[PDB]
């Protein structure tokens, strides 16, 4: 426990099945960064001793993840980048469940610490193979919704009349009527006394199928499975499979890994796509010095299976921070990531073919963000306005018109080789010259 | 339930209805 | 002794057993969504797509209970949050025909209180419309 | 057991949490109202004789119902409410049967008493948030059905020409062409010699959907699921669910509340709505000296689960009688009741957003009766019509097409300000000049 | 609907597969007794009007119950009894439900009547066959328990620990081991915050078995399966077949006759005892003028199924109240029951080899009225003891012996030919003399 | 969405059946208490923006959590405790999984707040009950 | 404040919100492709086959989600390998409407690196079709 000459062990080679983890680290005063890295690479069973005690195990001898590297962290005093490396053995294939309980299960308390933030993680492709991961993913997702070449929009529904099924439905069909691929349950409507949970699957299956009779597209909306148990999750996903409805939807940071999986699963049996909500995720991945970042929740969420995952604003956001979002919406989607630290990637991943994750983006107040949401973004993603299709003075489906209308004019500009940073204002106000819908929202 | 009171309507309201459906 | 016809002789819920309503009805019954503190909302429907039906149910498992399509209509702008002129409700009757003369148009009201839907009754039919009776229905 | 001074405690504070009961009571003469009140606030383990003989036990120290006030019946000389509070640890949770097991169980036969009648229940917010109750309520009802701002229309099946599941049929498929929105089985029609269950509920599945293609309204007729079995009556719920048909109905008293609590949990979880029949009522229900008042037997459907409830006719009956059934009514459908005792309502009732039970009304012999019902019940309530539809000179179709255009008519002047009151009679004397149905219905 | 000449038909010749029915009548002043009972047996479709509105139908015609004797009740002035015969074609074969709601569903509501009570059935044997009919009756039970020749005894468990489980498994083992045959759950122990029932099943399967080791007789516990729902039901009574425990409990009038069928039927396919606790008869059997007489409930728990039956005391009662209550016993045991009026019973009852039910009698607080019980009963009868066992200054065991000493004592007493009714007390003085047990209850 | 006075309610009388929640709030430098504890009970749609945008909402009237106390951290000099009373018809009975999405869901990347810690929760006798809870608890384990 | 109409609306993808796309806008979409390394390919349907529908959907048991009939239209000759220029994807659609005037055409892509369609919008309506409106859909 905590040796420094047995667990920092700087010589040595990582091998390429071995699980890496980098760790922001900050000590306490006057305890030296190798005892630290060393202490995070043990997980010593005595984390308010901060010493070794029982020493000598056959669970510290050869299932030992190794601090093989400590870094400073520039323009920081008392910061480290602390890699360890953990042998593919310690872990269960295919449970991200064991996985955040073999790295993140006890260190982050450990008294030498003051502070502990996972930053990145490398999951290598012999571990990457044992999961199931996404039922679709962003290529299969758009054969089967039959939509290529920009990005898919969706709305939150916030009716204005109730929260009862039948409100919720109409304008879940106001909004897809006029133009969104979907729309998205609130994270929390799960199953209330205000709306009961198949009440509101059937109220929205009549609307998901009108929308699609009257626009001849095919559409969703994600219906929340979220449950207090598995059974009754399952019961919600097995009414949507019924139902013939396309997608469901999972809060998978609440819910939890092992539901996440076991949706995940049933999703790739039956056909269904599986949206994921990250509510909770700011309990998590919001402070610099403590929690883990966002981008090991993504890489998790991929692994334990989602065919969306909501991903954030960049709206409002420095050109470093997003410098940071692009970094995670890259591991979200692509197959093979290079190490970049401007970035904020640390560690080569190789996806190995696992299907990517569609970042979900919320979109601004207004439709005059979406020529940087396109030149950002590029076309996989879905693009989430939360009140760009409800704040128009028309109602809902001229403002869903006028949110489609934006995304196909700043869509036509850009493969014209048009600069969207410069001219998107341009492309914005031509388009408004035809479109009364679109020109009704930038009065506003 | 409260009880409806009567609003009458204006004047014109025949011709001008009749106005707008031409 | 009369016999009720089968046939082309389509109700839409509310108020279809009585004569259409007058303008001077419809004020009324709007006079009644107010006084209550109601919101009206127009409503707009096809002749096809005006009454209920089971096609969707064609992709269904066994849970077509209570599912029917066409339940819902197309909504005619916004519901007239803050209303209290029945002319506004008169004066977008006549607009949602004119743009849409073969569409059946009904009259609905929500309650904020109670946050549901509490009227809906027909204030329009199609002349085009074969499928009800002009009350020579026996 | 009965020691009047352990159980009759009148400085009590009555907890939220509590179940209270409110009965009134006839002592034996003699025997004092504090020594009554005690005995069924203790449910002695001796009913035969009226005194203490063994004193001290777990389950009567914190498990007992305590007696916390005793009134005088105004008008009676030997009639008492008492009433009895219980802790919420006595009840198991989401058990209608387990509750009047508890309060009903053994005090009605208890020597002391001569008679015993139970008026009303609080039931606490902890205790109601246990039950399922209602699989839809009254408001989900209406958007299911589509049918907003008057009464449902019923009526009872009784054909004239068989009691065959084919003439059944018939019956039902002219009742609901001409306008009605519901039909009924009896209560006793279950599955017969002259007519088994499964041939009647797919003759009325055809019938539902020719009434249906016909009107263009959504048709229901309440299918008696009430068997012998909870496995038979499962099989009837179920065979209900693959013809897609929208209600079902049962005999909650005579069947019980543990079959028929499963029933209303079946149809929550497939969508089927409930209407419940309350055969043998009157054996508990009637005398106003001993038995259980119809509020409580309401009250407990409510937990039960049902969405719709006989409710009895108020045709007949003197304004205080009256009085009485809008208090139940109220009681059924609304969320917060107040104390009032003019209407025989109490207790304070908060259901805590548990759904509301459409009361059904027996509505009279004729379409003369219309006014009133609308008056009294408003819209939501079904109105059942035992012959108005059948009566009628010119058969099924034309009589359900009078009691349409008259609870139309009615509901129209409603609307317009009238007093149904006074102008009931002349607002179905001027329908019934543009009505011919009507206007034949009202030469009887 | 009441013409009086339709429904009255004194004339009628009662066939061998009707069902009879015997109302006493109370009709309202200026009402004749002949309109009475011809209303009783039509079950009009108008409760309020009393009067024929809507007359011919096909449920009027062929499946009508007849009045056919009406007759005065001595000593009364306005008070008859009306039989009422119906076709055996009326009635859902195996269906104690549906015999309840086609005769008692309406009727007690009736306008013409003050009062009805319905004292007697007659139950053709064509419709007693299509019954399952209690799951073993008394002779398969005395030889499934090796137990001839004596009472069986009883009693229920109130422990003066706690109510915890773990306590109520100790006082059963106790009361187990000193000589009683059964305990009882209490009805309302269900499954509580205090006492959850499969830790209840769980420690009175400890103690059934301890008692059993130890006295080398068969023991049982009544194990209180009613529940909220069929499912839990069944839950309840799948775990005591998995305990291979000899008994369980239900509480059929207020869990329901459906439910109680279902769990008559389960213990017969899985060989399990049913005991059934009658909680709320009084609501509906006690006042002479009004509900329904327990010989008709008795009547209907042997259809549905029960092995044994709470079936009162007989302490405390008069020699008519006992004629009565030893006729409803007869019902519940014989094979074939003659008419006798003073014993309460109105028809000849052919049970046609449907195995008789043994009643449960309540003891009373002591020892002493061991031969009165033993001399009205006979042996086919359980003995409860509600503090004979616990009021017994040694504690339960001594006091368990005491009570089986003194049944056996008057058992062999009565084999002897000495007369009970006389020679009891020096029966029990005799026993008190070798046994330390009953001398010290009987100095209580 | 952060009114200030739709949702820092000073008076409102806490109801048996609330849930609530008492939240340590560390409001960024120049946002007054009052506008955090609002904002952290209306949980608004925009989290980048920390101002009202789209008001009006039937998911904001009467299924709103009320901020109905804010008080001092003692010895500390930016930290308050914000109380937030949320209605017993918000939540999924017997649903911890939902329990957790709606009072912790979003609020903790809210922009107006540097850092948002919750301490306690109130769980009202109504919802304790909607739960099974442990298998066995202690006494029973004993 | 206008009303989207519901009425002979449908959409057909990607661009179907916008103008349809003039010879310039159709040449200026190929340059993005042909830059891109892609493969165009010209697709058609006629207009009963032009938008999603479920018939297929009677055959099934309970697996018709995302299943949708129509998705595939029909191909118009062969994707055009090694196309550089665009004025031959510009005859070709000039072709197929000569040969299919009844009929919808599309445009779609193929990324041989990534092995999957990367585009797909419509190039032409057919006149005769009633089914969609001419920008004139308020």
């Amino acid at each position: 426990k905590d040796y420094r000459l047995t667990y920092y062990t700087p010589d040595y080679v990582v091998r390429d099945t071995d699980i890496l983890a980098a760790f922001r680290m900050t000590p306490q005063p006057g305890v030296p960064p190798e005892e630290c890295g060393a202490a995070v690479a043990a997980e010593s069973s005595t984390g308010t001793w901060t010493t070794v005690w029982t020493d000598g195990l056959t669970s510290l001898d050869r299932y030992k993840g190794r601090c093989y590297d400590i870094e400073p962290v520039p323009g920081e005093d008392n910061q480290y980048i602390a890699y360890v490396a953990y042998p593919i053995d310690l872990f269960e294939e295919g449970s991200v469940t064991n996985m955040f309980t073999s790295i993140v299960g006890n260190v982050f308390g450990f008294k030498a610490l003051r502070a502990l933030r996972l930053e990145d993680l490398r999951i290598p492709p012999a571990y990457v193979k044992t999961f199931v991961g996404p039922p679709h993913g962003i290529q299969v997702e758009r054969d089967k919704l039959n939509k290529y070449g920009r990005g898919l929009l969706g709305c939150t529904i916030k009716p204005k009349l109730g929260l009862s099924a039948k409100n919720y439905g109409r304008a879940v069909y106001e909004c897809l009527r006029g133009g969104l691929d979907f729309t998205k349950d609130d994270e929390n409507v799960n199953s209330q006394p205000f709306m009961r949970w198949r009440d509101r699957f059937l109220f929205v299956a009549e609307a998901i199928y009108k929308a699609q009779a009257e626009t001849g597209e095919v559409k969703g909306h994600y219906l929340n499975a979220t449950a207090g148990t598995c059974e009754e999750m399952m019961k919600r996903a097995v009414c949507a499979k019924e139902l013939g409805v396309p997608i469901i939807m999972h809060d998978y940071l609440t819910g939890g890994f092992t539901a996440n999986t076991s949706l995940a699963i049933y999703c790739r049996d039956n056909g269904l796509l599986l949206h994921i909500h990250r509510a909770m995720h700011a309990v998590i991945d919001r402070q610099r010095n403590h929690g883990i970042h966002f981008r090991v929740l993504a890489k998790a969420l991929r692994m334990s299976g989602g065919d969306h995952l909501h991903s954030g604003t960049v709206v409002g956001k420095l050109e470093g921070e997003r410098e940071v979002t692009l970094g995670f919406v890259d591991l979200m989607r692509d197959d093979y990531v290079e190490k970049d630290r401007s970035r904020g990637i640390y560690f080569t991943q190789d996806w190995c073919s696992m299907p990517g994750v569609m970042p979900v983006a919320s979109g601004g107040i207004h439709v005059w963000h979406m020529p940087a949401l396109v030149e950002i973004f590029g076309d996989d993603a879905c693009l989430q306005f939360g009140g760009g299709t409800l704040g128009h003075p028309w109602g809902n489906a001229p403002g869903a018109a006028a949110n489609r209308v934006a995304l196909e004019a700043c869509t036509q500009a850009r493969n014209e080789g048009r600069d969207l940073a410069r001219e998107g204002g341009d492309v914005i106000r031509s388009a408004c010259k035809w479109s009364p819908e679109l020109a009704a929202a930038c009065e506003v | 339930a409260v009880t409806p009171s009567r609003s009458a309507l204006p004047s014109n309201w025949k011709q001008e209805l009749e106005s707008l459906r031409s | 002794m009369m016999v009720w016809t089968p046939v082309n002789n389509k109700m839409f819920e509310t108020f279809s057993y009585l004569p259409p309503l007058s303008d001077e009805q419809i004020a009324a019954q709007v006079d009644y969504i107010v006084a209550n503190g109601w919101i009206p909302c127009l409503e707009f429907a096809e002749s096809d797509k005006a009454y209920v039906s089971n096609e969707s149910a064609i992709r269904f498992g066994s849970v077509s209970c209570l599912y029917y399509d066409n339940r819902y209509w197309t909504m005619w702008k916004l519901p007239m949050f803050g209303c209290r002129d029945p002319m506004q409700v008169l004066r977008e009757i006549v607009a949602c025909t004119k743009a849409f003369p073969d569409a059946y148009v009904r009259l609905v009201a929500f309650d904020n209180q109670k946050q549901v839907q509490i009227m809906g009754f027909l204030v329009q039919r199609p002349k085009s419309a074969r499928d009800w009776q002009p009350a020579n229905k026996r």
